[PDB]
């Protein structure tokens, strides 16, 4: 199937920083000018909510502080001006094949 | 309001069945497929299972394939999971989500499914003596 | 060496058309079969101005209620024309049998 | 994108032309340059103004009253006509839409026709005089002035005036 | 008139697939 | 002609053939004239009389009573029966003029449909044995008889049969 | 079919593969097997599945209570509830089998323009260095090694670069 | 219930003309085509002429080309055949039939028409001084 | 026109047992999976009617013993419990071209 | 029936703007196209402009390219053709006419009108010191 | 641009015969069965008007004594029974090109 890594891992930053975390994917996932990869949050306790959908669009109620982008292969989740109730656990997931793959996780946090 | 609630879970042996019931309300269920996946604790997010709108074609992950019988009744707005065969692996907790692509046709085993729109709340099933 | 193409025209529009295989294609040129534009005006139909009774409705303007008796009279019209805020009807109570017909 | 030419062997248009739907673009030791195909897509807007006007000037109408006055002691009439209105309604708005739809496909298909058969005139034409490279380009094995441009724009392409020094110059 | 209709958009296509 | 056979690569059809949609035209050293293919447009035949079948029949309609009278004091229903009938007037004349027109272009480009892969075919069970000289015609490289003729209508054509005799043409 | 695809210079299908509506059928010295496309196959999902939302969906309805009562002296009333739902059930019918019967010659349309566009692409990234051999076979004028098969599959087959083994094993093969 | 009755036989000399009709009832006429067909005695069923269900196209049996006029009307439902030049070859036992096809189209003169569904009872004709 | 003719004439069984009448065509009649031919039976003083049409189906009205089958340009009528009121004259038929060319006929009688 | 009346003509020195305005009766406006058209003094007619049925494409001649504006308002059923710097050879006797061809599609630069349906009687229009 | 020509300017003719009115073009001008060509009647002082169009049709008004024909390049126009009012100025125009233009004039007249 296929895998994909985020590469900052339980990254630390304080309130109203900017926040980046990419995303690459083991094979392309993209096709015919659209992206297939979504976004998910959890919060302790909570299940996981989507936040970001097809990689640019958001979910009615999510802040507009939450934007993301990317093409390809390479995906970006940008945070800006964090604040301290979205400490939570970020999720990549691509729905291109069959075996949809959850990333292994990042965490944000207070620094 | 879409909704999403299962139960049944607990605490299990391995080699007896398991039945899990996610019932669904508050939207047009019988239009949209649904999905199972998993959180292993301390681990990731994986998939399980996916059932397409009219429930004659199903598929399973890599890991669980042979084992699980992932159901649906439309009559009822309820979705159900046949659980058979356990290892102490099997632990994690049970979510149910919605596809996002509306009365999507899934006829073979690659296909691209939507996004998971809403999840259930999360029931506890775990493999202990 | 000399080299000819075979190509189809593009331009810059941002009309969108919805087909039955696929939504959301972007086209060069369209026409709107569905227009959404009303000049927020009640134009004489026929070439007639509507017999506005303004604050009356039917019974006032035919039976002759006194606080419209200051309209005129048409020759003509098309159409009639009532306010939702038209009360002054019938002024004494009483049914006006048929007053829809 | 049925017939496979247009976002099918072509990867995509030409934004640098102007002057017709299905045009060209010659290059010789001259110089290079945009034209287009007049027969081809005049009788394409011919065609299609006789799309449109077949499909809205047909949509024949005579004089209609709709809205109608009812009492509360005929509650039953006015229902009747509602249910009439709703089901013109239903009628007409899923009748609109799928034929627009419909209309939509074959336009699209009819621009993917018309530039497929230019191609497979050009490509009858020039049978063993031009290397297919792809994506539409032909690449001629003999220089030629343009009265071959226009003239393949023109359809009196002359085969055998070219035709030795091409087998001359393929090795 | 015309009949009414409760869609919102109607655009009968008349050229073709824009890709610049 | 969205395919483009007919009026396409072929400039027109041959008025002294009566006895098929699609057929042949050959002359060779002993035979000259027009026959059909009888296979392909027999499933023409077939498939056409089937359209225009599933065109009538699906008048489903059962005994109706169109003709309604009211007096003066009900004119209001009156209207609505007026009403009524001519909004099935306006629905049935738009949908069964555009069906109509839509049915009579889906007819011709499958006319043209058959044309063109009958050339199709024919092209295909010859490959290289003949050149293209176009207008939807063969110039072969060797001697083909009747039975020849046959071999390519029926579909039983043979290419390593006459390969020789065409590559000792060709050069 | 309108293309020759579907019956046509292909006369019949696949039951050997599974992973696709469109797909392939190969054998070589060292391997053989089915082997399905996939960007095709996909997109013909998306554009089918979009067909039948829009098929499905596009006819919208409101609540409504079709059931009328009428007694003995308004008689004309029910005959003209009855003609107003008669009529409702014959443009209902009439649309609704034409669509149908329509769409399904359109979609199977579709399904041979879409294996008639895989046979042209593939046909059209070999050109001369494969033969047809009819039924939508190509017997390469060479031994492909690997990558052969997946830059078809995908539409990215490097043709000069076998080009010389092609055309030296050709002059064997026609003189 | 179909019907084809069918009377005006009857014995004639060589060289003047007869006239038949086979009158059809139970069912609507004017969308099939109906058919002729002859018993010569002692002999085998063998065929004579089709028209459609239009009128518009008429074709013959190869021996009797030139020499059998078929017609049809649809306002009393009535195929007649017209007899010219009769020899002794003709006397036989004649039977109007239906075809099955539902408004086949004959456009050209070899083309697949319907198998028979109905029979007419038969009249009888001879051609004999 | 297509010549056909049936091979067994005048076969003569008893009550009971089988009657097989083959029939063959110069040329191949069937195509597309249509077999276009019918059988038709008449007693002596009675118009022919249909026995079996399309050479595999079953009229209504006939008896359910009548049956046939075959393809391509081999084509058989099978008696399977013949009865006494079955005795009567079997003609073939190929409706693939505008002339039907009827079989020269066969006949069964009882023994 | 339909009438083409336009006004707004007289006497103007060169270099300063006119404007013309033709209003229409009788028939649908926004369907047809509209055109103007010259004649001089002695030489004859020649073409000026056009605009398409909906008046987003306005298209012009080889001469009075850069110089003339044609605008047309649906609502008033009004034509217009407004004029920047004029020169001495403007003097002409100015028609504007119809266009045969119904909801025509003017798209590109070379595109074939119909025949000019039915014509104005004229306004003078001239150019002096 | 498509120029327009014809050849007899100002001719003299007399009432009651023929008075033939060529026109050449520069190139051709008919395409799918189509001729595109109008011809414009005006007295002076008057408003042109229609008067043949596709230069084989009549119109409503136009006198049944007078009609036209051409194809191609070529094509002429007939005065068959010349009336005194008929005494007007004669135009071609090609309706091809975005520029349709006109003939440098053509002039019947009382012989
Ligand atoms: C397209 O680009 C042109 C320049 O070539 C510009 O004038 C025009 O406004 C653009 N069109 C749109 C619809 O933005
Ligand atoms: C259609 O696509 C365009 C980009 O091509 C996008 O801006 C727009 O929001 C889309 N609209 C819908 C209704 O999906
Ligand atoms: C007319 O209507 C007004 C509405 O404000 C009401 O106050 C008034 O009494 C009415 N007059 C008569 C005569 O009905
Ligand atoms: C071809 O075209 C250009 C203009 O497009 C012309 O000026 C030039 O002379 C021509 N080239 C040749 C080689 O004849
Ligand atoms: C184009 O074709 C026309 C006839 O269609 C012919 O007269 C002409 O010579 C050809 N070539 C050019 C350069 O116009
Ligand atoms: C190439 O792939 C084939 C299947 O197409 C497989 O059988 C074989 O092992 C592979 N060989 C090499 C040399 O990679
Ligand atoms: C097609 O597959 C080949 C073989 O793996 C690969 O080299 C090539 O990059 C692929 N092309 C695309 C466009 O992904
Ligand atoms: C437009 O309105 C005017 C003014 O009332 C009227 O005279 C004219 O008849 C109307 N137009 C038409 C075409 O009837």
């Amino acid at each position: 199937d296929i895998v994909m890594t985020q590469s900052p891992d339980s990254l630390a930053v304080s309130l109203g920083e900017r926040a980046t975390i990419n995303c690459r994917s083991s094979q392309s996932v993209s096709s015919n000018n659209k992206n297939f990869l979504a976004w998910y949050q959890e919060k302790p306790g909570q299940p996981p909510k989507v936040l970001i959908y097809w990689a640019s669009a958001r979910e009615s109620g999510v802040p507009d502080r939450f934007s993301g982008s990317g093409s390809g292969t390479d995906f970006t989740l940008t945070i800006s001006g964090l604040q301290a109730e979205d400490v939570a656990v970020y999720y990549c997931q691509q729905h291109y094949r069959t075996p949809p793959t959850f990333g292994q996780g990042t965490k944000v946090e207070i620094k | 309001q879409v909704q999403l609630v299962q139960s049944g879970g607990g605490v299990v042996p391995p080699g007896r069945s398991l039945r899990l019931s996610c019932a669904a309300s508050g939207f047009t269920f019988s239009t949209y497929g649904m999905h199972w996946v998993r959180q292993a604790p301390g681990k990731g997010l994986e998939w399980v299972a996916v059932i397409s709108y009219d429930g004659n074609y199903k598929y399973y992950a890599d890991s669980v394939r042979g084992r699980f019988t992932i159901s649906r009744d439309n009559s009822k707005n309820t979705l159900n999971l046949d659980m058979n065969s356990l290892r102490t692996e099997d632990t994690a907790l049970y979510y149910c989500a919605k596809d996002s692509q509306l009365r999507s046709l899934l006829y073979f085993d690659w296909l691209s499914q939507g996004y998971f729109d809403h999840w259930g709340q999360g029931t506890l099933v775990t493999v202990s003596s | 060496g000399d080299t000819l193409c075979i190509g189809y025209h593009a331009n810059n529009s941002t009309d969108t058309v919805d087909t039955v295989l696929e939504k959301n294609v972007t086209v060069t040129h369209s026409v709107n079969l569905l227009e959404d534009k009303h000049n927020g005006k009640l134009c004489k139909l026929r070439g007639v101005a509507p017999l506005h009774l303004g604050k009356c409705n039917i019974a006032g303007w035919i039976l002759g209620n006194p606080e419209c008796e200051s309209l005129s009279t048409a020759s003509s019209w098309s159409y009639i024309v009532e306010t939702p805020s038209s009360d002054n009807g019938t002024c004494y109570p009483g049914d006006f049998i048929d007053y829809e017909e | 994108g049925l017939f496979g030419a247009i976002a099918g062997f072509i990867e995509g248009g030409w934004t640098g032309m102007v002057d017709g739907w299905y045009g060209y673009h010659h290059q010789n030791e001259q110089g290079s340059g945009y034209a287009a195909d007049l027969k081809s897509t005049q009788n394409a807007i011919d065609k299609i103004t006789n799309k449109v006007n077949s499909v809205i000037e047909k949509m024949n109408t005579q004089f209609t009253a709709v809205g109608k006055e009812f009492n509360h002691l005929e509650k039953r009439i006015e229902n009747l006509n509602k249910k009439v209105d709703d089901g013109f309604l239903d009628i007409w708005t899923y009748n609109a839409e799928l034929l627009v739809l419909l209309e939509n496909e074959r336009t699209l298909d009819y621009h993917d026709s018309n530039v497929k058969n230019l191609y497979e005139k050009v490509r009858s034409q020039l049978k063993n005089n031009a290397k297919e490279i792809g994506n539409g380009c032909f690449e001629f094995y003999h220089k030629c002035d343009n009265t071959c441009m226009e003239s393949v724009k023109n359809g009196t392409y002359d085969y055998p005036k070219y035709s030795e020094e091409a087998k001359l110059n393929r090795e | 008139c015309p009949k009414y209709v409760k869609s919102t958009k109607l655009r009968l296509a008349t050229g073709l697939r824009n890709i610049p």
